[PDB]
């Protein structure tokens, strides 16, 4: 019988302006208050590779495992993804610029419980 | 002494078999903690404050802080049980789970030592923060001065400790413990739940019992100095009587 | 050399241990922790790079012509380094009011030994063990 | 060096032993309360059911 | 005086090393706050009220308001700790987290200042609003006048502040602080949790200790004037002893 | 056993009538009470460019990063999006008119916790 | 009237670095604190078979029923799956490397009640 | 303001190893604690016919209504379904093997309130 209103998530985003021609945005779940993230949107100002990494350290990134998820070309948005990472699992997402020049990257999603 | 064991099932008229009490030791090796200060006679005259008394207080405090570092470093590094919270149920549940790990090894803890971040999260726990869940509003009101904080999960003492007191190995002359003291990131140890009768702080002084403060004058340089000394070790007698809480 | 504690900046105590506290006259304005050499008769000025110019570190800030105290050899001292130093690195004056490694300098021997490692622009702890003057 | 305790630890004094020996783990004793206890007159016996 | 440190682990017969009390200062310079009013002779006579007594009261009030502005601007701008609520858990948990920040730098705060918007949010907090979770209905019924609102998170004092008191730089001849005072939007500072003894209102006056009121006649124009002055600065002795709550 | 009725979290909308030939609807998460927004729908009375911006300032838009998400042409509805923005991440959504005249724009979605 | 904020799930992930040419990653629901898992993302550094197994033992894998769900070629991401397994049903998910060389495998999802 | 973590409600599974050439796995909502089930996944080690049945008896399947939902060919996975069954509405799901030999069947999803 009890009626309750549900606000449907806690917001997350990482962004960088003018990241160089081989540099990267590191989406680190340590920056989330709940320790885990689910990235839905990647808006890219040029071509990018998305890479999912595990660290061999609990806190810093030292590559244990790495997989390139997809390559996006041109300027645009990918939306409705569920790219998942957390601190206790030591998971990081790296968006790497592959344009011949600087680009803007804006990734968004929601926090998830650890 | 060795743990308690179990008697054996035996025939009738049969030889009783032996399993005698078996012994070992834990060794203390008290480390000299020292703190010096020097003042020019011209500084000491001109200053409005008594700088020597003030440096005597610094030396006293600095030695005391050293006792606290040795204690906390031993306590955190050498606890034989751990509770992994994995970023979840941090609060009373983590505390009860830590008592759980000690209780599994057949010791009763009575004391807990807490980091500022752990204290913060603990007083955010709805179990303590809501007066109906806690049975009192003392945490909501008086925070750490609440008598319930000194009386959680069968424990009867809370020892609030500072973030700087664990040996990170960043401070000069200190080599660093194995753990990270904190409650901020994955793997940090933010609380220790233990029996206070099973961890020993061993104090040695050659000229009494407590800290010794000595002064000297240099008539060649017009410098007056103050030195403090104390010898301390900390050792567990039963490291299993203790559990760390891990973020 | 200076120490931050919140909003407060505190002056670094240059001397850790030692009794080689020798007195001179300042040939220029000198700052606490600055390496110095003999510029005239019992007169000391700021050390230049690449050796041959070291008697000690200046213990407190002074104007030109004022009496100055040096920590000499056989002092443990807190000194600002211009580069990254590890324990056991030999260091000597960089000429910039700060110390650098013998490995970085054109010189083949140092004046102090690093006891505590530090990053560029930070306070290391060093033990002074030698003097450098004019060999030609 | 000049006379120091770490060179004469078993030469000029013995290391202290604390006179309090310190207990191992003690197990929980409950069975006498947690059960009906029969003080038997014989080693072997029967209860009727 | 510098923070107390830790003694060094030292060898037997080794030299005791120096780390004495190091010192610095906090400067004050008291800004002259002034308020003026002029009344014509004809108006002074004809009014039903004592216009000069009115204007003296106004001038004293305007100076008292100036003191509060200098205090709030220092307090908000120069707090070294911060708790970012990020639009969430604003209320008791935010206050507790602010006390957590001050505790982590090893001061105990005892007081908090609050914006009207923060007060609004705080009394909407289910932890205080629900008598169940609060332990009394005092907040639900008496609001800010409730004894708990001056006894939360270990704090002994609530300093209820006004919306307009902080220096926005929108007031005439006031230049502005660095922050925003409010609780409405990202980056608004809505509360400061602090040690009352570690922030100093500093008052200077040439002719006494407090506000100086001077009257003057203008026999050329038939005006009487009233002027008030005080010099005030506000400074933290330890800015780490305070934390701002951020929206 | 306890049974709760779930109602969806607060509605959000931004709108403009007669936005000129190169002007824009600046959708700002500051206008939401929970501080973050998820735009599902963009109804556009003519052709538009959608742009996602991060500000260098906490409360006004001073462009740090800018990515054009998509170009919509004609009059119609884009729906089922998860275009995500929040005040604390300093994220703004801009819809720019590219028609040869004035148009109407209505964006709708829901609030997310900041 | 009462308004609540919903933070989703509890995060679950299994990972392996350099799993050998014919070896496998065994995703075990016993590693989840709620005892059941729903895998959404499988990231694979080369070609893999996904296999769903029931065990005949309560705690270890002793194969009863086995089904190969699908084979993924190349390097990439599979997202929006719902492969489900739990402890008291003794269900297991095996990712088998088929690439002929060493690969990295990352599975992510969320915990579910037993 | 009150913030809550949502973990998804109970996992459900039925499975059979070596079901014969014309035999079936019968998924019965009586086996769920909440009394009702939603089947997302059907994993089949060979071809199967899926059939949805209503019983004339509250506790045993005595067929009243039957619909063949679909036929799946070869080995594989069907995922993202919402096949729905309840004990109080007396609905059952039958997966029938139609391969020329024995197969393994695993079905999964979640419990729903009856
Ligand atoms: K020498
Ligand atoms: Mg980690
Ligand atoms: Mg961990
Ligand atoms: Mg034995
Ligand atoms: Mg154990
Ligand atoms: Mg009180
Ligand atoms: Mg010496
Ligand atoms: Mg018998
Ligand atoms: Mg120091
Ligand atoms: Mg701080
Ligand atoms: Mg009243
Ligand atoms: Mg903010
Ligand atoms: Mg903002
Ligand atoms: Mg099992
Ligand atoms: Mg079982
Ligand atoms: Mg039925």
């Amino acid at each position: 019988t009890d009626t309750i209103v549900n606000v449907q998530g806690s917001f997350f985003s990482a962004s960088a302006s003018g990241v160089a021609d081989t540099e990267s945005l590191l989406i680190d779940p340590q920056d989330a208050k709940f320790g885990a993230i689910e990235i839905h949107n990647i808006a890219h100002g040029g071509s990018v590779d998305v890479e999912l990494l595990t660290s061999s350290d609990d806190t810093e990134l030292v590559e244990d495992a790495a997989v390139t998820l997809d390559s996006f070309t041109g300027e645009g948005i990918s939306q409705g993804n569920q790219i998942e990472a957390s601190d206790n699992t030591n998971t990081y997402i790296r968006i790497t610029n592959t344009s011949g020049g600087a680009i803007d990257i804006i990734a968004t999603g929601r926090e998830v419980s650890q | 002494a060795s743990d308690e064991e179990f008697a054996r099932p035996t025939g009738q008229g049969a030889e009783i078999r032996d399993d005698g009490e078996t012994y070992t030791t834990v060794a203390w090796n008290a480390t000299k903690l020292t703190e010096g200060s020097r003042v020019t006679d011209e500084m000491r005259d001109q200053a409005m404050v008594d700088l020597i008394e003030r440096n005597i207080q610094r030396v006293g405090a600095s030695l005391e802080n050293g006792i606290n570092r040795v204690f906390l470093t031993e306590l955190v590094d050498n606890a034989q049980n751990n509770h992994d919270t994995a970023g979840s149920n941090q609060g009373y549940q983590a505390l009860n789970s830590a008592v759980g790990e000690v209780d599994k090894d057949d010791f009763r803890p009575d004391t807990y030592v807490t980091h500022p971040d752990y204290r913060t999260q603990l007083f955010n726990d709805t179990n303590l923060a809501y007066a109906n869940r806690a049975g009192t509003n003392e945490v909501l009101r008086n925070r750490e001065d609440a008598p319930i904080v000194g009386d959680i999960a069968g424990l009867d003492m809370h020892a609030a400790m500072s973030s700087a007191t664990y040996d990170d190995g960043t401070d000069i002359g200190w080599s660093g413990g194995s753990e990270t003291w904190g409650f901020s990131s994955d793997g940090d140890k933010g609380a220790v739940v233990y029996d206070r009768d099973n961890i020993h702080t061993i104090l040695y002084a050659p000229n009494g019992q407590d800290v010794e403060i000595k002064d000297y004058e240099d008539p060649i340089r017009d410098i007056t100095g103050v030195n403090g000394r104390l010898h301390v070790d900390c050792q567990y007698s039963q490291g299993r009587s203790s559990a760390t809480v891990q973020y | 050399a200076t120490e931050t504690q919140g909003e407060h900046t505190f002056p670094v105590e240059v001397l850790i241990s030692g009794e080689e506290l020798r007195g001179y006259t300042a040939g220029e304005a000198l700052s606490a922790g600055e390496p110095v050499y003999l510029s005239g008769d019992y007169e000391v000025s700021a050390s230049s790079a690449d050796g041959g110019e070291f008697l000690g570190v200046n213990l407190y800030d002074v104007a030109s012509g004022e009496p100055v105290a040096l920590a000499g050899d056989d002092c443990e001292v807190r000194v600002e380094v211009s580069e990254q130093v590890t324990a056991n690195d030999e260091i000597l004056p960089d000429g910039l009011g700060t110390f650098e490694t013998v490995a970085t300098s054109a010189a083949s021997a140092g004046v102090a030994i690093v006891q505590e490692g530090a990053a560029s622009g930070e306070v290391c702890e060093a033990y002074i063990f030698a003097v450098q003057g004019t060999t030609a | 060096f000049a006379a120091s305790d770490p060179e004469y630890v078993d030469t000029l004094f013995r290391e202290q032993l604390l006179e309090v020996v310190m207990e191992g783990r003690e197990l929980r004793k409950v069975a006498r309360e947690a059960s009906n206890v029969i003080n038997a007159n014989t080693r072997v016996g029967d209860v009727p059911i």
